[PDB]
């Protein structure tokens, strides 16, 4: 099993979520639409009215201690953390904290 | 332990 963090900002919070894929992995784009799926609705349980979207997506790399951009599955590694961008926010940069399961906001 | 990225 292959466990890829995404995070991204909530009103100024970073919140960060688990996937558990299968030992091939994610794609990419299935990353993503899994990933917007679970921030609408972790957005609707807090009583956010606006609609989650990624406009840029990074991905840390932990050999160089950098935001690489993500482009590639293969960047799509074990353990990886990614962080999503959105429009119309102020990203401040914080902590990310330890991730809740994302799997029960898939639905 | 992560700090968050800045674009
Ligand atoms: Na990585
Ligand atoms: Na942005």
């Amino acid at each position: 099993g292959i466990s890829i963090c995404v995070a991204t900002d909530c009103d100024g919070e970073k919140v960060n979520l688990r996937f558990l894929f299968d030992a091939a992995g994610p794609s990419v784009s299935r990353l993503l639409n899994y990933s917007t799926t679970a921030f609408n609705n972790y957005f609707r349980l807090k009583g956010i009215s606006r609609a989650f979207a990624v406009n840029s997506a990074v991905v840390f790399n932990d050999v160089h201690c950098t935001w690489d951009r993500l482009e590639r599955t293969t960047q799509l590694l074990h353990n990886s953390q990614v962080y999503l961008f959105q429009p119309d926010t102020l990203d401040i940069p914080a902590a990310i904290p330890e991730p809740y399961e994302g799997e029960p906001l898939l639905s | 332990v992560l700090t968050s990225p800045v674009p």
